[PDB]
RNA sequence: GCCUGGCGGCCGUAGCGCGGUGGUCCCACCUGACCCCAUGCCGAACUCAGAAGUGAAACGCCGUAGCGCCGAUGGUAGUGUGGGGUCUCCCCAUGCGAGAGUAGGGAACUGCCAGGCA
RNA sequence: ACUUACCAACCCGAUGCAAACUGCGAAUACCGGAGAAUGUUAUCACGGGAGACACACGGCGGGUGCUAACGUCCGUC
RNA sequence: UCCUCCUAAAGAGUAACGGAGGAGCACGAAGGUUGGCUAAUCCUGGUCGGACAUCAGGAGGUUAGUGCAAUGGCAUAAGCCAGCUUGACUGCGAGCGUGACGGCGCGAGCAGGUGCGAAAGCAGGUCAUAGUGAUCCGGUGGUUCUGAAUGGAAGGGCCAUC
RNA sequence: UGGGGUAUCGCCAAGCGGUAAGGCACCGGAUUCUGAUUCCGGCAUUCCGAGGUUCGAAUCCUCGUACCCCAGCCA
RNA sequence: UAGUCCGGAUUGGAGUCUGCAACUCGACUCCAUGAAGUCGGAAUCGCUAGUAAUCGUGGAUCAGAAUGCCACGGUGAAUAC
RNA sequence: GCGCGGAUAGCUCAGUCGGUAGAGCAGGGGAUUGAAAAUCCCCGUGUCCUUGGUUCGAUUCCGAGUCCGCGCA
């Protein structure tokens, strides 16, 4: 990468309502509150209620 | 193709040096070796060659394929070339940037007396 | 009438018509109407002869016109002097040499091919002959 | 580097098990991830493309490259060398970090999420998808949006066939309806 | 609508093969590089090929593209 | 056509000038070129896009 | 002797395609990148520091003529000179003599230097 | 979404045409070098004097014309 | 008037109120050099997005591009992008090409000073071929070269230029 | 046949290469017993057809179409 | 002082009642949605005092269905040279 | 003979990349009216001059004819 033309990309910690505490690099520059994660999202139950 | 792109970068200076008719010092950089050879103005026959695959150079080095190795090769080609009466060559960088260890090799060949 | 759909230049030089032909064997069909005289053939003569053939061997058979005009012939109008440009494109000819198979026919007996080729060779300006499909 | 380590043990091992490769290097690996935002409405406005560039600067961690028009076409009122999109080529560590945020927290925040289509391979394994909102990335502030601007992702990988890319991407669990 | 043409430029090969030249002599006044420059031949700004040393004109065919070089043998 | 003629005058004390042509409309800025001055025999800055 | 790398001669009998094989060295991919240097974004490229891993890709080598490529002999076309006719076109004597096609050849040959193995 | 005597791109196989098409390519001509015989230097340069600059037909290669003209315009003899 | 192709008969040249097209400029970067890069079109996948604006991959091979016609060129690119720049220099010029001449063109090299490059080197405009106007008369700047007794000056010359 | 001109809403007629302006008409409302007049609102031609230059064409260029004007002479 | 805690149209869902039966085609309720509309062009209408204006209530027809019709009262003007 | 403009409903005429035949008037039916005119609405069995051909399909495109009209050395 070059010097400071890029935005500040610092490691933060995301946390959703699934109890999934997950630290990641993201250039938000702030800690994060979520609801849906990849763990415990209604994807398969969503497909089931779709077909049903 | 990386090799073919390099050769078409080389070609202009190659054909220009064959046009002037100057003895050329062809370099060749590989990820673990550098090769250097002095070629006659007819282009066919070599005169002097040194490289890091020679154990006379390779044993006195830590790692073949960095700037210290290339400086050793440039010193070797300059020494052997002065021993065989060759003084004034033209540097064929052979498609590489004159930056890293081809610059180290050519600077080392200029310190040890080879005129270019 | 046959004429190229779209040329590249409107007026062609005369040039000459020498030597023998290239289309010489009956290629597509089985019977052929082959030129012997030199001459050149307008598009009206090709159309006239094709109607004589198509009438003659009724809507059975299959007929190939192996020559195509593609050469524009210019004429000057009446009571116009010489000079002042090249004329205007009046019709289109094909240049014929001895050997051209002008037409081919297939799907009839030979005796109808004789008959249609007689009927249609009397609409052309060149001496003409009948050929068959020879095998090599 | 979380999914890069996860690759280096379990996806390499898993795909060596599934397909009967000989070489450990014959396994597919994801080369790069290009994020394009072909804005197109910047034929009249420059700050609109600047805001687009700020959004790809936020979604990835890099400045985008503002792309120019290759040919001039009159169907869309553009001209040769006129700036009309912006893209970021993510590769290396940032490819894996973005890929982690993408399949982990960005894809579930899609409205009405049914799944990603499995028939979106270009025949050589390279996935390409499109998001319709930039809001689905947690960095883009919802109070600071002016125009809704989707973008298209393209995972370029070293697989030869596209079923081999089904396997590679599906070993990251990468939803696939 | 017609009736115009330019003046004829007198291109072509001025010295043929084996023809002895002085230095400076124009060999092929031409329009692109239909003939390329070989040994002891220079190519001018309008692709005029001229004898850069004395000798004899040598037409050759070299290289991977079958180009038509013109050398000069030292003589 | 539209493209005018200007004199690049020498910055040394000589009167020596080169002469050339400028599009006055698209390039209204003056034209400074370090050209050769044969009276001084030296490469001096030249000015005056007329 | 076999293999590999560099620089050439030669410029498709030399290139394509299909199939097989190679890594001790060499080569390539590779590993990492704060530094030398670099990206109109990105160590992808360029560059640097290396050597864990694989020859997958690449590259080389060995097969295979499906194609490209070369290509006779003979005849044909044309044509210089002299002559002739039924003369917008041809013929004769004579000198030169194709292009296309056919039989066939054909998956190169080679020089200098360097390294590895026997 | 269901049928269809109609046309038809690209690709492949086969067939022709081209002054302003060429992945081929003569004869001749032209340029250069060497050699023999022959030719009243036939060659070149410089100087004195010109005339001439309306051409015609005939063969060959062509443009134009209608492959018309004892037509017209070139090239060459 | 000038440029390109054909006529034009395989060197050059070659006519007609023969067949076809163009010019009377542009550019201080579109010139110099150094370093790098390689097109058209089609297919597939992909937010708005569409036959065609961006992205990614493949086929393909220069069918692209070349400031503007056509021809000949171009990959070592003459095409495309970036850094630094003014050689778009001044005096000359062996030798050639081309014209009846006026004239026009190509030019290695020499001297002075410069740019780019580490260097070999390359650069006296642009891929080339059009983009033009003799002489007289006169205008402007420089140079005691002249300057009708003499010292100046006027005018003239010479160099640049309109 | 040559030279010049025109083609833009249903009709007559403006348009400067980056937007289509006017009048009459037509449509809706109002006035009126009803119609005309009047008054208030509207709409409206992607510019004769095809190709090209341009980032961009009603506009510029070329070709075709349809209609006008001028000339088509001396013998 | 906002298209806003204005305005309620429209639409989705869930219901209650009447009636053999609310799909064409009722009325009402609850949750959600939340248009147009910011005082109306030419023109035009009603009203002279318990009047106009404004606020509710009742009835007839009727199983259920009024913003209409017919009645009833509350507050209560301006102006007429 | 050559160059043109015409033939489409009873009458007078529209009608171009080939797509189920158009308008006005006439004629017929209906509304309206005391009745009628008027006004409004609805309704076309047209070998698109003949004849072949092309096309899945022709008023339309090609080939050949008949009749009318205009012009010409
Ligand atoms: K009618
Ligand atoms: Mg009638
Ligand atoms: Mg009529």
């Amino acid at each position: 990468m070059k010097k400071d033309i890029h935005p500040k990309y610092e490691e933060i910690t995301a946390s959703c309502s699934c109890g999934n505490v997950m630290k990641i690099r993201s250039t938000v520059g702030h800690d994060l509150n979520l609801d849906v994660c990849s763990k415990c999202h209604p994807f398969f139950t969503g497909k089931q209620r779709d077909v049903a | 193709d990386k090799k073919s792109a390099r050769i078409r970068r080389a070609t202009r200076a190659r054909r220009k040096l064959q046009e002037l008719g100057a003895t050329r010092l062809v370099v060749h950089r590989t990820p673990r070796h550098i090769y250097a050879q002095v070629i006659a103005p007819n282009g066919s026959e070599v005169l002097v060659a040194a490289s890091t695959v020679e154990k006379a150079i390779a044993e006195q080095l830590k790692y073949t394929g960095n700037k210290d190795a290339a400086a050793a090769v440039g010193k070797a080609v300059a020494e052997r070339a002065l021993e065989k009466g060759i003084k004034d060559v033209s540097f064929d960088r052979s498609g590489f940037q004159y930056h890293g260890r081809v610059q180290a090799l050519a600077d080392a060949a200029r310190e040890a007396g080879l005129q270019f | 009438m046959l004429q190229p759909k779209r040329t590249k230049f409107r007026k062609m030089h005369k040039g000459r018509n020498r030597g023998l032909a290239q289309g010489t064997d009956v290629s597509f069909g089985s019977f052929g109407l082959k030129a012997v005289g030199r001459g050149r053939l307008t598009a009206r003569q090709i159309e006239a002869a094709r109607r004589a053939m198509t009438r003659a061997v009724k809507r059975q058979g299959k007929i190939w016109i192996r020559v195509f005009p593609d050469k524009p012939i210019t004429e000057k109008p009446l009571a116009v002097r010489m000079g002042k440009g090249k004329g205007n494109v009046e019709y289109w000819v094909a240049l014929i040499q001895p050997g051209k198979v002008l037409y081919e026919m297939d799907g009839v007996p030979e005796e109808l091919a004789r008959e249609a080729f007689k009927l249609a060779a009397a609409k052309l300006p060149i001496k003409t002959t009948f050929v068959t499909k020879t095998v090599m | 580097a979380k999914l890069h380590d996860y690759y280096k043990d379990e996806v390499v091992k898993k795909l060596m098990t599934e397909f009967n490769y000989n070489s450990v290097m014959q396994v597919p690996r994801v080369e790069k991830i290009t994020l394009n935002m072909g804005v197109g409405e910047a034929i009249a406005d420059k700050k609109l493309l600047d805001n687009a560039a700020a959004d790809l600067a936020a979604i990835s961690g890099q400045k985008p490259l503002i792309t120019k028009a290759r040919k001039s076409v009159a169907g869309f009122k553009i001209r040769q060398g006129y700036p009309i999109g912006c893209k970021v080529t993510l590769r290396g560590e940032r490819m894996w970090e973005f890929f982690e945020r993408l399949i982990t927290i960005a894809v579930p925040r899609i409205r009405d999420f049914r799944g990603l289509s499995a028939k979106s391979f270009d025949g050589r394994g390279n996935y390409s998808m499109g998001v319709r909102e930039q809001i689905i990335f947690p960095e883009i502030d919802y109070d600071k949006v002016d125009r809704v601007r989707g973008l298209d992702i393209t995972i370029t990988t070293t697989a030869k066939s596209d079923e081999e890319g089904r396997a590679l991407l599906a070993a990251f669990d990468f939803p696939f309806r | 609508r017609n009736g115009r043409d330019s003046e004829a430029k007198r291109l072509g090969v001025k010295r043929f093969g084996g023809e002895s030249v002085l230095a400076g002599s124009i060999i092929v006044r031409q329009r692109g590089t239909k003939f390329h420059a070989g040994a002891n031949v220079g190519c001018g700004r309008d692709h005029t090929l001229f004898a850069k040393a004395d000798g004899k004109v040598k037409f050759e065919v070299k290289g991977p593209k079958n180009r038509k070089f013109i050398s000069i043998e030292a003589e | 056509g539209i493209r005018e003629k200007i004199k690049l005058v020498s910055s040394a004390g000589t009167g020596h000038f080169y002469t050339t042509t400028k599009n006055k409309r698209t390039k209204p800025e003056k034209l400074e070129l370090k050209k050769f001055d044969p009276v001084v025999r030296q490469h001096v800055i030249y000015k005056e896009a007329k």
